[PDB]
């Protein structure tokens, strides 16, 4: 057979007689097909020779169709016959979502009965959970639905008509506030019937829908692969909801065969149609002053909503907040916690006026702003708040007038859960529902009206698999959850949309529920504390080692130390230090010229033993430093010499210049030290375009060393953890403030974010750059040791107020290019800290006036406390360079650059100025 | 503006969360300068 | 140029500390604390007190518990006895076919098909197995046990 | 704009002005009138509902005098592009 369209075709081996009749339909088929569109860019032309197959068997499906499906199947479902979902986004990724949503459908139409159970990785290894999204997850939900019932008709058409049939009898039972009606199914089947998208979001119709998303997707999942109600539920771990999907989940707790399933869905959508109905009678949304909104749309943000959404900023924040405008608003108006959806990701219900207040509030408070230059400890908060598609005020005091009016109604139609199978964890307190005195629909409903929702206590999860059921998809619970458990084991499947898997693949969807490979339908999200947990190891030797990811490449221990221009200079420091064993970096920072370099590397490579490898640290705010010092790495390498790795300070490079350090020199790792959120994300990228090639961060907080890019610790690490670690060669170690195992141990083994109450965030190793300048190996003075040693120092959370005084006996010193160098407050420090924010920050013409005024001064000073100090000076006495004798000019000279204890010149530069 | 500029400082420092809550849009306005708003001749 | 100073403080006007500046970290301050003491010393330190840690919690303070390697290092971050390998030009991937020749134990065979370089003399250069092994079309391979030893046939003049 | 009801009888119940104009097909076409035109005062009530709410800020101190002149006609199921300056 020659079923084609276009450039595409596909080959039917059919029986005589049945080969006439598919040559009837055939041609019949093609009747009703479209022209080639030059590329199958159209909307009906199909663009795959198999959705070609799909639109043929869906033609026929308004003897042969059996021969199309097994033929199709055959081909191009190989062994996914009931994962269909599967190919269409094999199609997405190698072959849009409207024609995958096609094929899906016409296949789904084409099936027998497909009570058949499917292999889907023994359903995700048999710990399963469902989580039921809520109200205000998108804003155009009721498309959801469209495509839902459009697609999956053979599956949910007799529970949407049911539900139909529900509602219009339940209607009656009291009242009817719906001046538009609620048949779904004349919505669904007429675009031109349904209203318009505000009457739709209204509470009273659209929690039955949003149930009716919820149940749809439940029956879904069991129909395609052939599970009743009643043993999915069984599969199941447990099951909750958002702030509406919660009576879901009791339900499908209390699932059952098809026949009582029915009865199940026909109890949660009356309990959901009651709910809204009587919110929006004792709540109903008013008008809202257009000047009203008028302010709020003109300052980037969204239409006014009973609820509002603030990210980015902590429970007890946002609470102070409420607690000004409550203070400053009528109880009656007040506005309360609704829902807690993470640590920083709040909602918070009351009348949309007081929201407005609230969030005029919040945008005074807030800032818009480039803080990069500005102290972690004093940078502005940031935050991101934005008013949810919802209209009605859900956990809060509003509608706790209407709880005991929905607890009178349900009484009267029989509605009541008693007998649940798998746990249904509380929104509110987090228990199970069947240790409940009370009824559980008394609670659920009390629960969803006035308590408020501590989403991550409910969902306290311990469970491997969790699926979002409710609307929203990628803009629903899932994705949000999934925020909440990163790094904790659990792989979130967005079981109610199919769309092309996420780009750096972080949570499933309904292609991953259905696959039945073993590789893409088994999926586990990392589990930091396991995959990077901190392991020991043992030589042939005997040698103990402490095996990480940075530990296995290095071959030696995870405890390096970090570049240093003053310190770590010294041929004696790096080979030493290297024979002991631990990995050093020469930095090129005390080396000015290729010929300096080579030699410092000759003698550190003499000086080692065989079989070893050093580093070397290359400052990237200098360009001389790098077209002088790229060239030598290469030709050293291409030499062969022990160098090993190239750690590029300050200032990540780009994509090209880390290109070509990666592939032209042949190094084994590139310490690519960053020092910002946006840095972390430049060698994120990198490493992205070398997936192959080991690039060892070294992120240092800034909150030690010299040259510190100043910035917390903890926080950018906190957020960037999860990003850094979806990349196999990124290697994570950090430094800033490291001298000890007891202050190493917790960051190690990601103990160090439990205070944080994030996952356990393992790192493979520390860099030690401040702790390593008593050593005995480094050639730094022994006054400057014991001034180093008799320094004090300094707790985490005070460190960044060095900039206003000596803080342990350092301060924060500006640059001549301006950047903040920490260094020990001694006397020439202070006099640096005084200069630099008294006469350098001025202008031109004010300091060259208070370089005069003030210099009567500075002469003295730089006598008396600095390093370098006035020539000028005879004797004791200041005078000016001109106030000099040639006479005194040589003897200054030889006193100030030649050293007369040593018998020698401080440099023969010096020697030949002088 | 001797009296509207003292004012508008007045419920910059005591009166800022007050109207954020309540909602008050105040309109400071003077006849030396806000001649326009005052006539509702924009 | 005001970073040497610290290193060579016997030429600076009266080899007074005050007046030279030296960079520190605040943070790290208090756990330096020591005058002269053997770099290596205080990586042992470090490294000794993690294993102290690590073998107390995960290993329940048995160092027979630890996994034993021959030598610990060369893995990449991002990554029976009698056995015969017929190379061919369609797709024998260099890494894995090196990872086969190489084994699963952390032997010597291991190490010395999968290192990427080798050592002359203190002088890293190019592995010569990455360049003999290499994938050529029939460059059959056999090792005769797990540590007995490997050898590679080739069809030289139409003779293996 | 303003959209006139698919029906008068809502209207003309809390009203009370039942004249059948408004709601009987058969008196609107005896009255020789196009229809079962909307009832005046639901127009004029309905544009005053967009004067409280645009004019004002849903401030009940502001309603006060309001003048309406009838001097057309509106259908049912109309919409109708009010303006005010
Ligand atoms: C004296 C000194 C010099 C440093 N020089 C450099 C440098 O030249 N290039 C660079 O990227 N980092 C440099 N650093 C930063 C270190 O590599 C490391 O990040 C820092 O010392 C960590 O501080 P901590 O051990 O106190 O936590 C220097 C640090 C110090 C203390």
């Amino acid at each position: 057979f020659q079923l084609t369209h276009g450039s595409i075709e596909h080959t039917l081996l059919v029986p005589n007689d049945l080969f006439f009749n598919y040559s009837q339909l055939k041609d019949e088929f093609i009747k009703t097909l479209p022209e080639p569109t030059e590329g199958f860019a159209g909307d009906d032309e199909p663009s795959s020779p198999a959705e070609l197959y799909g639109k043929f068997i869906g033609f026929i499906s308004n003897q042969i169709v059996e021969l199309s499906l097994k033929d199709f199947e055959s081909r191009f479902l190989d062994n996914n016959n009931d994962n269909i979902h599967s190919f269409a986004v094999k199609l997405l990724d190698d072959e849009i979502a409207k024609v995958k949503e096609n094929i899906v459908k016409n296949y789904y139409k084409a099936v027998k009965s497909i009570n058949k159970v499917e292999s889907n990785l023994l359903y995700h290894c048999k710990k399963l959970v469902a989580i039921f999204g809520g109200q205000g997850n998108t804003d155009d939900y009721f498309e959801e639905l469209r495509e839902l019932y459009t697609l999956y008709q053979g599956l949910i058409e007799d529970l949407l008509v049911s539900i139909a049939e529900k509602l219009n009898q339940l209607h009656p039972s009291f009242d009817k506030i719906y001046t538009q009606g609620l048949n779904i199914l004349s919505w669904l089947k007429h675009p031109e019937t349904t209203p318009d998208q505000d009457y739709l979001l209204s509470v009273p119709v659209s929690c039955p829908v949003i149930c009716v998303i919820q149940l749809c997707h439940y029956t879904i999942t069991c129909k395609v692969l052939g599970l009743t109600p009643g043993e999915f539920r069984n599969s199941l771990k447990w099951s909750t909801g958002h702030s509406q999907g919660l009576v879901t989940a009791v339900t499908i707790a209390a699932s059952d065969s098809w026949d009582s399933f029915l009865k199940n869905s026909l109890t949660a959508v009356s309990l959901l149609l009651f709910i809204g109905s009587r919110c929006l009678s004792t709540y109903p949304r008013t008008s809202l002053p257009p000047t009203m909104l008028q302010d709020s749309l003109d300052n980037g943000e969204g239409r006014p909503s009973p609820m509002l959404s603030v990210r980015d900023l902590s429970i007890k924040q946002v609470e102070k907040f409420i607690e000004q405008t409550n203070s400053h608003l009528p109880r009656e108006k007040h506005i309360a916690i609704s829902l807690i959806n993470g640590a920083r990701n709040l909602v918070l219900s009351g009348p949309p006026e007081s929201l407005y207040g609230f969030n005029l509030n919040l945008r005074n408070q807030k800032a818009p702003l480039d803080q990069s230059r500005v102290p972690f400890s004093e940078r502005k908060l940031k935050c991101s708040n934005r008013f949810l598609p919802i209209f009605a005020p859900f956990h809060s005091h509003l509608l706790a007038d209407a709880t005991e009016l929905i607890l009178d109604d349900v009484k009267e139609h029989g509605l009541s859960f008693e007998g649940l199978k798998i746990p249904v964890y509380d929104t509110f307190d987090g228990s199970d529902f069947q240790a409940l005195k009370e009824p559980i629909i008394d609670r659920v409903v009390k629960l969803i009206t006035e308590l408020p929702v501590h989403w991550e206590e409910a969902t306290n999860h311990k469970a491997t698999h969790i699926l979002d059921f409710g609307p929203g998809g990628v803009s629903g619970l899932g994705v949000l959850t999934h925020r909440n458990k990163e790094g904790t084991g659990a792989r979130i499947i967005l079981a109610g949309t199919l769309d092309s898997n996420p780009i750096d693949d972080e949570y499933g969807f309904k292609h991953e529920i259905f696959q039945t490979s073993a590789d893409k339908a088994i999926k586990w999200a990392p589990d930091w504390l396991k995959e990077l947990r901190p392991t020991l190891v043992k030589n042939s030797e005997g040698k103990i080692y402490v095996k990480t990811k940075f530990s296995q490449l290095l071959g030696r221990a995870p405890l390096m130390v970090a570049g240093m221009t003053p310190t770590t200079v010294n041929t004696d420091i790096v080979s030493a230090s290297l024979n002991a064993g631990y990995h050093i970096e020469l930095a090129g920072g005390g080396y000015f010229s290729p010929v300096m370099m080579t030699r410092a590397i000759d003698d550190i490579v003499s000086r080692i033993k065989p079989g070893y490898g050093l580093g070397i640290n290359l400052i990237y705010v200098n360009p001389f430093m790098l077209q002088w010092g790229i060239p030598l790495i290469k030709d050293l390498r291409e030499k062969g010499y022990p160098i090993q790795s190239l750690t590029i300070g300050a200032g990540v490079p780009s994509i090209e210049v880390a290109t070509e350090y990666i592939e032209d020199l042949g190094l084994t790792h590139l310490g690519l030290k960053p020092g910002s959120v946006d840095a972390i994300s430049q060698v994120i990228a990198i490493a992205k375009a070398h997936p192959t090639f080991p690039i060892v961060l070294q992120w240092t907080g800034g909150r030690g060393g010299g040259h510190h890019s100043f910035e917390d610790f903890h926080q950018p690490i906190i957020q960037m953890y999860s990003k850094i670690r979806r990349c196999s060669n990124i290697v994570l170690v950090a430094g800033s403030g490291f001298g000890s195992d007891e202050d190493t141990y917790p960051y190690l083994s990601g103990y160090w974010s439990e205070k944080f109450n994030y996952p356990p965030m393992p790192f493979d190793g520390v860099l030690f750059g401040s702790r390593v300048m008593t050593s005995k190996e480094s050639h730094t003075s022994l006054a400057a040791k014991k001034l180093i040693v008799e320094c004090k120092g300094v707790p985490d959370q005070q460190w960044e107020q060095t900039y206003k005084k000596p803080t342990g006996g350092i301060i924060t010193v500006r640059s001549e290019m301006g950047e903040p160098i920490h260094k020990i407050a001694t006397r020439g420090v202070m006099f640096w800290k005084e200069l630099d924010d008294t006469i350098f920050n001025l202008p031109k013409n004010k300091l060259l006036d208070a370089l005069n005024k003030k210099r009567d001064h500075i002469i003295k000073k730089l006598n008396n406390d600095f390093q370098k100090p006035w020539f000028g000076k005879n004797a004791n006495g200041v005078c000016d360079l001109q106030e000099m004798t040639y006479k005194e000019v040589a003897n200054r000279l030889v006193e100030l650059m030649y050293v007369k204890k040593s018998h020698r010149w401080i440099d023969v530069s010096l020697r030949n100025m002088y | 503006p001797t009296l509207a500029g003292m004012a508008n400082r007045t419920i910059k420092a005591k009166y800022e969360s007050y109207d954020a809550a309540l909602s008050l849009q105040r309109q400071v306005l003077c006849y030396s300068k806000d001649a326009k708003e005052i006539y509702y001749k924009p | 140029d005001s970073l040497w100073q610290s290193e060579d403080l016997e030429s600076v006007v009266d080899e007074d500390v005050q007046r030279t500046c030296i960079l520190h970290g605040p943070v790290a301050s208090q756990y330096t604390s020591k005058v002269d003491e053997p770099i290596g010393d205080i990586l042992n330190s470090i490294h000794e007190g993690h294993i102290a840690r690590l073998i107390k919690e995960e290993y329940a303070g048995d160092e027979s518990k630890i996994p034993v390697v021959e030598y610990f290092g060369g893995k990449k971050p991002a990554s029976g006895n009698q056995v015969v390998y017929e190379i061919d030009s369609e797709l024998p991937n260099k890494q894995e076919w090196l990872d086969l020749l190489a084994g699963t134990e952390l032997n010597w065979l291991q190490a010395f098909i999968s290192t990427d370089r080798i050592v002359q003399g203190s002088k890293h250069v190019s592995n010569p197995l990455h360049d003999i092994l290499t994938p050529a079309k029939h460059s059959k391979v056999t090792i005769d046990k797990k540590t007995k030893k490997l050898t590679a046939f080739e069809n030289i003049k139409g003779d293996l | 704009t303003s959209k006139a009801p698919g029906t008068n009888e809502p209207y003309a119940i809390v009203s009370g002005d039942y004249n059948p104009i408004h709601v009987s097909r058969v008196f609107a076409a005896y009255a020789k009138l196009p229809g079962t035109i909307t009832h005046g005062m639901y127009s004029s009530a309905s544009i005053r509902a967009l004067v409280e709410e645009w004019a004002a800020n849903n401030v009940a101190a502001r309603v006060r005098a309001f003048k309406c002149d009838f001097v057309g006609m509106v259908l049912p199921n109309d919409t109708l592009q009010t303006t005010m300056e």
